[PDB]
């Protein structure tokens, strides 16, 4: 159970069926999707962005890590990942408000974690969960199937589904600690709060996709007004 | 109950 493929190693974990690379896996995830979501939407240039290659099928822009700012939001998503190790991560957020500070988004694009127990079979215990403790974990290639898809999904709904956003707009990253999560323990680059983001009532909701490594499952959506 | 944010833009 293991992927064979040149492309894929460059930027993934070959294996993803042990508890570690299954994070690790979810940590390079979260960069590349996110990546994607910043270039593809605009809310970066091209300039921050290096292209990179998932599979020889797909291509798309990834953080450099050379660009200092583009290091900044990349050490950010790192933070962000690595606290799936911990398992201390509920949800990662990419939040588009008009004002800085608001609360209300006109844009999301959110990423809700799942933990199993053991082996990875039973799910640890919110809406997003029953869902993604139906599934299973089918193999490697099954995991790249689904990288794959997510990827092409967002190419597609950023430039041929979603309107461009407004002129100006505050994006920033929000997310979610998990009930297990210490008071001590904070994610680097991460000040605490007392508010998350909301939604309009008549907000449009569209699933981009989901990921289920060996002990870990994520599932990706997209909130939207400009949609 | 908790939460975590970030600046961008």
């Amino acid at each position: 159970d293991a992927i064979d493929d040149k492309t894929w190693s460059k930027l993934f974990p070959s294996i993803v069926s042990d508890p570690d690379r299954s994070s690790n896996f979810m940590i390079r995830a979260i960069y590349v999707v996110f990546s994607a979501v910043l270039r593809q939407r605009n809310i970066l240039e091209k300039e921050y962005f290096s292209k990179n290659y998932i599979t020889e099928n797909l291509s798309c822009m990834t953080l450099s890590f050379k660009n200092l700012r583009a290091h900044q939001i990349a050490q950010l998503l790192r933070a962000a990942g690595d606290a799936t190790k911990d398992g201390f991560l509920k949800e990662i957020s990419l939040v588009v408000t008009e004002h800085d500070g608001d609360v209300e988004a006109i844009e999301v694009f959110s990423m809700k974690f799942i933990y199993f127990e053991n082996g990875g079979v039973v799910a640890r215990l919110d809406p997003h969960f029953a869902e993604l403790a139906q599934l299973r974990y089918e193999g490697a290639e099954s995991v790249r199937d689904q990288m794959v898809t997510i990827v092409r999904s967002v190419q597609f709904l950023c430039t041929k589904v979603l309107e461009p956003l407004p002129a100006e707009f505050t994006a920033n990253f929000r997310l979610k600690y998990t009930n297990d999560a210490p008071s001590n323990f904070r994610i680097d680059g991460f000040d605490d709060s007392s508010t998350f983001y909301t939604l309009p009532d008549g907000i449009q909701s569209v699933t981009i996709g989901h990921l289920r490594p060996g002990h870990h499952a994520a599932h990706m959506q997209c909130w939207s007004k400009s949609m | 109950m908790r939460y975590g944010q970030s600046p961008n833009m």
